[PDB]
This record gives C-alpha cells, sequence and structure tokens, in this order.
C-alpha cells in the first residue's frame, strides 16, 4: 500500500492571489508500489485526467480554482485508464504541489476543503 | 499496467484563507 499526507501550506491571504500560488502539498509514499494515481474529489471537476477542479468555501460558498501545478503536471510518468478513468500517475516516494489555477484569482476569506483520491499503480 | 484498487485512499484538508 501507499502512505498519503495532505498538508496545508501557511499564510494564504484573502484578496488577490499571486498565479498559481501553492495552498497544499500532497505527499505519498510506498516501500512496495512505484507510482501512484491522483485525482480531485468534487462536485465541479474540470478537466479530464480531475487534475482542476472547483472547490466551495464554507461560509461563503465561493469558489475558487484549485489543481496540479504545471510543473507537477510535468512531472507525470503518463496518463493512465481505469475502468475508462483517466488517472495521471506519478512516481512514489516523492511530494506534489496543489495551487490555486490559472490566471490570478480574487479568493474570499473563507475556509475551503481540499480532497484528493489517491491510488497505487504498477506499470 | 495495472491499478490496485485496495490501496486506494480519499484524503482530505482544510485551506484558511484569512484577511
Amino acid at each position: 500500500d501507499l502512505t498519503v499526507s495532505l498538508i496545508p501550506v501557511s499564510g494564504l491571504k484573502a484578496g488577490k492571489n499571486a498565479p498559481s500560488a501553492k495552498i497544499a502539498k500532497l505527499v505519498v509514499n510506498s516501500t512496495t508500489l512505484k507510482e501512484f494515481g491522483v485525482r480531485g474529489i468534487s462536485n465541479n471537476v474540470v478537466d479530464s485526467t480531475g487534475t482542476a477542479w472547483r472547490v466551495a468555501g464554507k461560509n461563503t460558498g465561493k469558489e475558487i480554482g484549485v489543481g496540479l501545478s504545471s510543473d507537477s503536471l510535468r512531472r507525470s510518468d503518463s496518463t493512465e485508464k481505469w475502468n475508462g478513468v483517466n488517472w495521471m500517475t506519478f512516481n512514489s516516494n516523492d511530494t506534489l504541489d496543489i495551487v490555486l489555477t490559472g490566471p490570478a484569482q480574487n479568493v474570499t476569506a473563507d475556509t475551503y476543503p481540499i480532497t484528493l483520491d489517491v491510488v497505487g499503480y504498477q506499470p | 499496467g495495472s491499478f490496485l484498487p485496495n490501496s486506494e485512499q480519499q484524503k482530505s484538508v482544510d485551506i484558511v484563507a484569512s484577511s
């Protein structure tokens, strides 16, 4: 199996943010498995690979756009299919960046839940 | 290659944008 951490990056502020601003770090370790696939989980998945999606604030209901950073996407080993569903795969024993996607976003002060699905893959 | 269904984990955290 895999041991997964999802760690919030500190000192994120409301208002206009930097493009590709870091909001979380995903850590995936295994002693048995060489790779893993990762997808974001939400009501609004905005690309074919579930690597960009939208999350709603708890108190205001406002949406932000979140996903894997460009550099993290580029470190991908492959895009595989599981029951016809696209999963991007990465090397185990590595970390990835979760970021505010696209051009600079104006983030309303709130708490936003971020949920990731991770699975083991053998090439 | 192939996926390992039993190894699948959902994981979530709260991110906070503060004034």
